[PDB]
RNA sequence: AACGAGGAAUUCCUAGUAAGCGCAAGUCAUCAGCUUGCGUUGAUUACGUCCCUGCCCUUUGUACACAC
């Protein structure tokens, strides 16, 4: 829970969000998960995190869109040659 | 003008540093101010002094107090004396050549500990701040600096070349590694600091703050948490006070020196010496395992208490020897400039004697306390007067003393020229006259005053004397032949602190306890004039040799030069930032030397009142000053027992990435062709390959991989400069930059560190250079973009799957709590009003 | 202070051509029997042929060969 | 806006130093050179305000 | 005797401008050894850059979003 307080701090910026998103996924995949379903009391704090991730989800998905310019570059070069 | 420089410094027998010992009836090296003192234990007089040709007031020294030799250490193989000074500079001295050869500086504070080993010829220094710096005398370069402490360095031990143990002036002890350059373990020792550290190869002893030592055992155990250094025992009863330096010698005794005149000696034992004691403790354990744990909680197993040594002055430094394993001999330097030699006999069992033997004492050349007043004869014969009673008679041409006496709580001294007799003033209300050829206590008038006297002077004939005191009285004395008698006592309003008789034998000025200087006619006691305006009691009064101007100064740091004829003034001069103590006059020119509490002696002119010379002989207080009657050398008496005699004589962003791109990819294409070499070498035939093409020396000096070295230049280019420095790159480097990303894509750890930066940089080059990149036919370009598009999309999908999982996963966690813990409300318009009050609200500045 | 060859804008090529041809007329009829009208006709005709006797063509290959001496 | 439902602020306890960029120091681990640097960073920031 | 369009070194100048030409007035200061207006003729060359020399600013984004 105290790591999740520090994880919220790292999610505030846009450089350390990869570490922050992996640690939350570490809580929900790599840890003992059914134990973490049992424990309440932090759920107010975890709710303040999420709209930072939706900014970082929309920014990353835009970078996926900019990664298909190479798919246009490969197809048009193959078509021309 | 003139340029006066100091000839030597006297009474500097033992400064604040640890001494070292020379074998032979031994020899001893102690510390001086900007020097070190070396002599024999037997004789005691100096054999040489180690300094360069730097006097203060010359071109060498500048406006700062000189560096006190705060530590010294000597090795008897190279005969090198490494001295640590007060400003962090490190000097090493050849003993035979009496010359410093290397002068390093790496510390901003005074050097506390020095330990240097000639086996690798390395010099380790510890200062008052945290830094331990290790120099080598063969390369003259600070090799490796150990900086992990917080307060200071006061313990010190080097064990070959893999570890180092030091203690700070906060109670915590460190061990570092040589190779890894970092600490391994820290351990607190005491609640307060741990000053001293002595090490034998089995046990480490560290004193504390409340007469407590901790016996610690080192080990070469590679365990992470414990076993490197353990804390089994605590021994007590040094004094009430605590130790500062602990040192050990073998045939098996070690000593701790306190600050309360107490050196305590304890004996450590060995295996069977403690194993037979273990059976004795087993005989004590028999008389469940309560006593066995009480034998594990203990100090009689190692520390056998030998005895204690009580001195009379505060013990400063101590180093000690032993001869024939039967007589341990201890050398001591006191708080005063005095040396004590303590010899203790033993037969490895018994102290053999109650008190240590004072077989050698050096007392006849120091000062033994703070010197208070000076005397200069007509033919340059010096005298020094101190507080506890050491009246010493010095000669300049020998730079030594003749004899010393005992003279009570003496404060001032005036020298009668007739018969070479010395009039002495004690803090007791009494007078003394001491002779040279005959004895001293001939006619010492007791009970001459009640309170403390503070000023004495005399006429030029010497037959008439004046004694100014704090009894609100001044007494006139005449010598009738063979005793002094009183002539005329004047009561006054306040205590009298400074009295000077005129050299014209017509005036007698008096400094009252107020800010008042009242000058009388010496012929008549007729209350000629009073001066006022000093705001504090006046400590020094001078008038000139022709008796035209008065020069006075008080404790409020100003010299207010008065006029003897009319009571006017000429110059009120603030100087000497602490408090001005004494003023002396040149006997042929209008010049006044001011000595003061802030360790500066200043020489001014009586016609311009500017600083003509500034002297920085020492760092402590200057008690008294004296000027020769015909020559003009100035004698300064200090608080730290010093007598100084002054004889007169490029690129741009875009271009930076280009050179980064050219260097790394030529290295990348270098290793690529070499990888194709060994695929053609060790597979088909044999084929003697290119045998590793060398990496660039610019690459190998910082040791950055070529994918990394290109990469951080992209981070070093700023954010608004990157969009305009990325189009300055032509298409030939664009093909290299596509090759660079295809090589850093092979290290997936390097990509995900700055993946959106790579994505922004790559998809701006290919967006801008699209027409050349598409309309140039190359199968390799078709393969490279196919590798880099499929891998960047997979890396972007990997970091987008984690983001979208955390969005949907934690939205579930929110909405589960909003139905479980939240007590919902049926009344719909009242529920939607309550949610609006319970929602987040924020204030912004607006314009209507 | 080494000379370095750089290429030239088309507007600067026009501007240097007109400036050199006018001065080539003005310097030739400085102190002569010919007036400005006669020598400008001589300068322009020789410049159209590229016959290397006008001042303007003589500066065209000289400024290039200075630039050609250090590319 | 998401920066208004949390604008990152200074540290809730004196043993930490939070910053605007989301990273956070702790006092008992910081080097004395970097602590003097963060002292100088907060000094010229407070002199600005 | 000096003088055939003026040396080094410096200064000013971007469009109805530089430059050339005349006419008028003499405005409580200043100006006749000149000053100020008003017309005619009317171009070249930059109109970019902080590479050099300077001059100043900024180095918590706080002015509300998004982006960065």
């Amino acid at each position: 829970i105290l790591l999740m307080k520090r994880c919220r701090d790292w999610n505030t910026n846009a450089k350390t969000h990869t570490i922050a998103q992996r640690t939350i996924r570490c809580i929900l995949m790599h840890h003992n998960i059914a134990k973490l379903s049992e424990i309440p009391g932090m759920v107010k704090i975890v709710d303040a995190i999420i709209p930072y991730t939706q900014r970082h989800f929309t920014r990353v998905d835009n970078l996926v869109e900019q990664s298909y310019i190479l798919d246009y570059a490969l197809v048009e070069m193959d078509k021309l040659f | 003008y003139q340029r006066f420089e100091q000839a030597a410094a006297f009474g500097v027998i033992a400064s604040n540093a640890n001494c070292v010992w020379i074998p032979a009836p031994g020899q001893l090296i102690t510390s001086a101010l900007e020097d070190v003192n070396i002599w024999d234990i037997k004789t005691g007089d100096l054999v040489s002094k180690l300094s360069d040709g730097l006097p203060p007031g010359a071109s060498d020294a500048r406006g700062a107090k000189p560096a006190e030799c705060t530590y010294l250490e000597a090795h008897k193989d190279t005969d090198l004396l490494a001295v640590g000074y007060a400003d962090g500079v490190i000097k090493v001295w050849d003993l035979m050549s009496k010359t410093v050869l290397l002068n390093f500086n790496g510390h901003k504070a005074a050097i506390t500990l020095l330990q240097f080993d000639g086996t690798g010829t390395r010099l380790i220094s510890g200062s008052k701040d945290s830094n331990i710096i290790v120099w080598d005398l063969v390369g003259e370069v600070g090799l490796y600096k150990l900086r992990s402490h917080k307060d200071s360095i006061t313990g010190f031990w080097c064990q070959g070349e893999d570890w180092l143990i030091s203690t700070s002036k906060d109670g915590m002890i460190k061990l570092w590694d040589l190779k890894t350059h970092q600490c391994i373990e820290t351990h607190i020792a005491h609640t307060g600091e741990c000053w001293g550290l002595a090490v034998k190869d089995d046990l480490l002893i560290t004193t504390g703050t409340d007469s407590q030592v901790k016996i610690w055992k080192l080990d070469i155990e590679n365990d992470k948490m414990g076993g490197k250094l353990t804390e089994m025992g605590i021994f007590e009863k040094q004094s009430k006070q605590r130790g500062l330096k602990i040192e050990f010698i073998t045939n098996s005794f070690f000593y701790i020196q306190n600050a309360d005149k107490t050196i305590e000696t304890f004996r450590i034992r060995x295996x069977x010496x403690x194993x037979x004691x273990x059976x004795x403790x087993x005989x004590x354990x028999x008389x469940x395992x309560x006593x066995x744990x009480x034998x594990x909680x203990y100090s009689s197993f190692i520390l056998h208490p030998f005895q204690t040594i009580r001195s009379l002055y505060k013990i400063k430094s101590a180093s000690w020897t032993t001869v024939s394993s039967s007589k341990l001999e201890l050398v001591l330097t006191t708080s005063s400039n005095t040396i004590e030699y303590y010899s203790i006999p033993y037969e490895k069992r018994d102290p053999t004697s109650p008190a240590p033997l004072k077989t050698h004492t050096i007392e006849l050349q120091g000062q033994r306390t703070d010197v208070r007043s000076i005397d200069i004869s007509d033919d340059n014969k010096l005298l020094a007067t101190a507080s506890n009673g050491s009246l010493k008679i010095w000669n300049i041409k020998t730079h030594k003393c003749i004899r010393t006496f005992e003279c009570g709580y003496a404060l001032t001294c005036k020298f009668l020229p007739g018969g070479l007799l010395v009039i002495l003033g004690t803090r007791n209300g009494e007078l003394q006259l001491f002779d040279l050829a005959s004895s001293s206590l001939l006619d010492t008038i007791e009970d001459a005053h009640d309170a403390a006297i503070w000023s004495l002077d005399l006429t030029s004939d010497g037959k008439r004397l004046v004694t100014g005191s704090a009894d609100k009285t001044v007494k006139f004395w005449d010598f009738k032949v063979l005793k002094l008698h009183h002539d005329t006592t004047l009561e006054l309003t306040d205590d009298i602190l400074c009295v000077r008789v005129s050299p014209d034998d017509r005036y007698l000025a008096i400094s009252l306890l107020d800010n008042t200087v009242k000058v009388f006619f010496l012929d008549s006691m007729k209350f000629y004039l009073s001066l006022y305006g000093h705001k504090l009691p006046v400590l020094s009064i001078d008038i000139s040799f022709d008796s035209k101007m008065i020069i006075t100064s008080s404790a409020d740091k100003n010299i207010k030069i008065w006029g003897l004829d009319f009571g006017d003034c000429h110059k009120s001069l603030f100087a000497h930032q602490d408090s001005i103590m004494n003023v002396k006059f040149l006997p042929q020119s209008h010049n006044f030397f001011s000595c003061s509490k802030d360790a500066v002696v200043k020489y001014w002119d009586g016609e311009k009142f500017e600083c003509i010379q500034k002297l920085y002989a020492h760092q402590s207080e200057v008690w008294a000053l004296a000027v020769a009657t015909d020559g003009g050398f100035v004698v300064s008496s200090s608080h730290d027992h010093s007598i100084r005699i002054w004889e007169e004589t490029s690129l741009k962003a875009g271009e930076r990435l280009m050179e980064a791109l050219d260097l790394g990819i030529a290295e990348i294409e270098g290793l690529e062709a070499y990888n194709r070499d060994m695929k053609l070498x060790x597979x088909x035939x044999x084929x003697x390959x290119x045998x590793k093409p060398q990496g660039n020396a610019v690459l190998i000096a910082v040791n950055k991989t070529p994918e990394q070295y290109i990469m951080d230049t992209l981070l070093r280019i700023r954010m608004s400069q990157l969009e305009d420095a990325l189009m300055v790159m032509p298409f030939s480097y664009v093909l290299k930059f596509l090759k660079f990303i295809d090589t850093v894509m092979q290290n997936k750890t390097l990509l995900h560190s700055h993946l959106p930066l790579i994505c922004k940089n790559l998809f701006f080059i290919i967006k801008f250079n699209h027409k050349e990149l598409v309309s140039q036919k190359n199968e390799e370009l078709k393969l490279q973009i196919n590798r880099v598009k499929t891998e960047l999309r997979s890396a972007l999908k990997s970091t987008e799957d984690d983001l979208g999982f955390n969005v949907q996963g934690l939205k579930f966690v929110k909405q589960q709590w909003n139905l479980r813990h939240n007590y919902e409300f049926v009344d719909e318009y009242d529920q939607q009003e309550k949610e609006s009050n319970s929602a987040r609200k924020r204030v912004f500045g607006t314009v209507i | 202070a080494r000379r370095q060859a750089v290429d030239v804008s088309p507007l600067r090529r026009v501007n240097q051509a007109i400036a050199l041809l006018t001065i080539g007329a003005r310097e030739a009829a400085f102190r002569n029997i010919k007036t400005i009208a006669e020598t400008l006709a001589e300068e322009l005709i020789n410049a159209a042929k590229g016959s290397s006797t006008s001042y303007a063509i003589k500066k065209k290959d000289e400024l290039e060969r200075v630039a050609k001496s250090n590319r | 806006a998401p920066q208004e439902i949390y604008n990152v602020g200074k540290a809730e306890k004196d043993g930490e130093i939070r910053l605007k960029n989301g990273v956070a120091m702790s006092k008992e681990e910081l080097t004395r050179e970097d602590k003097n640097r963060l002292r100088r960073a907060l000094k010229r920031k407070r002199s600005k305000a």
